[PDB]
């Protein structure tokens, strides 16, 4: 099981017209079995449905989706998008951090964190959940932190210590500096294994930030993970494009990790 | 051609008091 | 006490409420979708068809389907899933239980108005039902049942001339442009001065320029003329991303093709002179009250200074000494559906609703002799 986390630089209609850059796009989606799409601002869900087209384009099932609608503190919104293959997981359920009311969810999150409980019969893990966030660059510290609770929220509505926390947490250089680190619960407690670390670089552009990262809780979700697999994917690397290209398709680079 | 037609068209011009009523317009265009 | 619904099914908007109030409690867009693929909203669980402003934005992952057509109903499955839709969802109410009043485009075919019939009493099983005509309902709202309504919508406008009550069949007008093309316009001749319209926002946004900085010049040359020589009919409009763009003489030639049809290749009459030539295809008695009572409804009717206009284009058209009026209420967008309210919620109407029990001995035809 193949599972990443990718922030695509405003992912939106103009990109998926594209025909290069969605082809892209679309190969790059394809190397997974669960893949989390960040940034996903599209009003009315027209290049969802494009790749989607993509996807699809031989067998209507080869990839099915969980979507949020536009999410934000402000009038700058975001939507979260899984994509799947039906025949290698299933979801189970699926809901949208919220602390319990409604607009309670925007007093720790920028955009309140999707979760979704998968079903995996070809792994260890049975049922895992997966937590996303895109936090904002500027709160980071204290999203990150928070995601602890959002845990304990998991734990409390399935039952369940099996959780993947993923995404761009924009955890590194001026957003979290290393003497932060120390005030993180998400990083401080044990329950918590940090599979890309501090040292990866996972953006396309000149900075050297681990900003994506992949975190797993749970023994049985843990002793999945194949050893060394998590690392950030260098699509500028692995396509061998111009640096140009590479930043038309993102600032960042996705972070995968393998469950066996 | 019904019974009661004209005093019908008599109401109508007469006119009528309605109700307050909120409308929950969902017209407005999604501006992004 | 047993209320009666007011449906009034547009190309682009369903207008739906409840007899005796001032306003409709729904307006959202006619449109049903299929999701392309399948997948779910986070925290809800799969849907097989979604309707109404649900559609309209999430559109991308969806096949739409408009069952209205300029003001005709021309797909049933999908009109059924918007009356539905309608009742359960949006007035959040039981359709066995309410007598419901239904609107027709004029000149609607005798067998539409009969399938209409037959699914609200077979399908949704209505205790009373009853159709009426849009432009004779907006006419009723402006408190008359003499006059010539210019009703003006999403995919097209009608002439409509009353004669106590009656719609006169023989002079209708129909021309084939509408709100849409208007804003397709607009979005054409943005482009042609250099700015770029292509995500779906960016046409939702030409739409929203046109709703709220168009206007009709009360003389089109002159109004030219002004633009070219001062700044004094610029405007700026910001977008969400908070630039600002500037419209000019666009904001009065969007809506100058009403009244030159030309301006987007279409050969026909403007509605200044389509409206003359209906009044003048009338009995020469009922002309004079026609002219009198020029009632103007629907969302392509909301433009500033319009009534103005059409005042003095139906001057220079008609006799030098002929009462010329033209009756254009603010509340006019939803003229249609609050004559339908009014109409439903008088008691001297009661007696004419098509009942159950009348449906079911006479049948769908039955339409015809009881909605006069
Ligand atoms: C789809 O996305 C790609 C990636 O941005 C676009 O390609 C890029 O855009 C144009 C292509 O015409 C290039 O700029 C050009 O540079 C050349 C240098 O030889 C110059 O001759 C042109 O006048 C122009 O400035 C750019 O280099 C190119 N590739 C990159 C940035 O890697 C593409 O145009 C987009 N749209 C499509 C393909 O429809
Ligand atoms: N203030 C406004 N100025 C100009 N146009 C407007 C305004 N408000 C709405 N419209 C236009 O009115 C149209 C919708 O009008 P309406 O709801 O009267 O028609 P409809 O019943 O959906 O369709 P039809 O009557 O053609 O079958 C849209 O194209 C919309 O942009
Ligand atoms: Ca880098
Ligand atoms: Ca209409
Ligand atoms: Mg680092």
């Amino acid at each position: 099981l193949k599972i990443a986390a990718f922030n695509i630089r405003t992912f939106g209609e103009t990109k998926m017209s594209n025909a290069t850059l969605a082809s892209y796009i679309v190969r790059i989606v394809r190397r997974y079995d669960i893949v989390l799409i960040q940034e996903v601002r599209d009003s009315h869900l027209v290049a969802v449905g494009k790749l989607l087209d993509y996807l699809n384009q031989d067998d209507p099932n080869t990839y099915h989706y969980v979507v949020s609608e536009p999410l934000g503190r402000n009038s700058y919104k975001e939507r979260y998008l899984f994509l799947f293959r039906p025949n290698k997981v299933s979801v189970l359920d699926t809901y949208q951090y919220d602390d319990g009311c409604e607009s309670c969810g925007n007093d720790s999150f920028s955009r309140e964190p999707a979760v979704v409980k998968f079903s995996s019969h070809s792994t260890k893990v049975k049922e895992f959940a997966i937590v996303a966030l895109h936090s904002a660059p500027s709160d980071a510290v204290a999203e990150i932190n928070s995601l602890y609770d959002v845990y304990l929220d998991v734990q409390q509505k399935w039952h369940l210590n099996d959780v993947m926390l993923m995404g761009d947490f924009n955890a590194d250089c001026s957003y979290v500096t290393s003497s932060q680190w120390s005030s993180i619960r998400l990083r401080t407690s044990s329950t918590f294994q940090w599979l890309i670390p501090d040292s990866a670089d996972t953006t396309a552009t000149s900075t050297n930030c681990a900003y994506d990262r992949i975190v797993v809780a749970g023994s049985l979700l843990q002793s999945s993970v194949v050893p060394g697999s998590a690392a950030p994917f260098d699509f500028q690397a692995a396509y061998g494009l111009s640096n140009e290209m590479a930043l038309a398709i993102s600032d960042h680079y996705p972070v995968e990790v393998t469950l066996t | 051609e019904q019974a009661g037609r004209n005093a019908l068209l008599s109401d109508i011009s007469k006119g009528k008091k309605l109700k307050k009523t909120v409308t929950n317009d969902r017209s407005a265009p999604i501006l992004d | 006490e047993t209320t009666a619904l007011v449906c009034d099914n547009g190309s682009g908007l369903v207008k739906a409420g409840f007899a005796g109030d001032d306003a409709p409690r729904a307006v959202f867009p006619s449109i049903v979708g299929r999701p392309r693929h399948q997948g779910v909203m986070v925290g809800m669980g799969q849907k097989d068809s979604y309707v109404g402003d649900e559609a309209q934005s999430k559109r991308g992952i969806l096949t739409l389907k408009y069952p209205i057509e300029h003001g005709i109903i021309t797909n049933w499955d999908d009109m059924e899933k918007i009356w539905h839709h309608t009742f359960y969802n949006e007035l959040r109410v039981a359709p066995e239980e309410h007598p419901t009043l239904l609107t027709e485009a004029p000149l609607n075919p005798k067998a539409n108005r009969e399938k209409m019939t037959q699914i609200m009493f077979e399908t949704f099983n209505v205790p009373a039902m009853y159709v009426a005509i849009q432009a004779v309902l907006s006419l009723y709202a402006s408190g008359r049942t003499t006059g010539i309504v210019l009703d003006s919508g999403d995919g097209v406008t009608h002439n409509v001339p009353i004669y106590e009550g009656y719609a006169l069949p023989h002079a209708i007008m129909r021309l084939d442009l509408a709100g849409r093309d208007l804003t397709d316009y607009l979005m054409k001749i943005l482009t042609e001065r250099g700015y770029s319209f292509v995500t779906t926002a960016e046409r939702e946004i030409v739409r929203d320029i046109k709703e709220k900085l168009c206007y009709v010049a009360l003389d089109f040359e002159n109004e030219m003329a002004t633009a070219a020589s001062s700044s004094s009919l610029e405007k700026s409009y910001e977008l969400p991303d908070g630039q600002v763009i500037t419209i000019g003489n666009e904001r009065f030639r969007c809506p100058e093709t009403l009244f030159q049809p030309s301006f987007i290749g279409m050969e026909s009459a403007g509605i200044h002179e389509t409206t003359y030539n209906s009044i003048m295809k009338c009995d020469i008695d009922i002309r004079k009250d026609l002219y009198a009572n020029n009632v103007m409804s629907g969302g392509t009717t909301m433009y500033p200074g319009i009534a103005d206009r059409m005042q003095k284009e139906i001057t220079a058209l008609a006799p030098s000494t002929m009462k010329i009026k033209i009756i254009a209420p603010p509340e006019r967008k939803y003229s249609v559906w609050i004559g339908g309210s009014i109409l439903a919620s008088l008691s001297t109407f009661q007696q004419m609703w098509i009942t159950k029990q009348e449906y079911d001995e006479a049948g769908p035809s039955i339409v015809h002799r009881k909605c006069f």
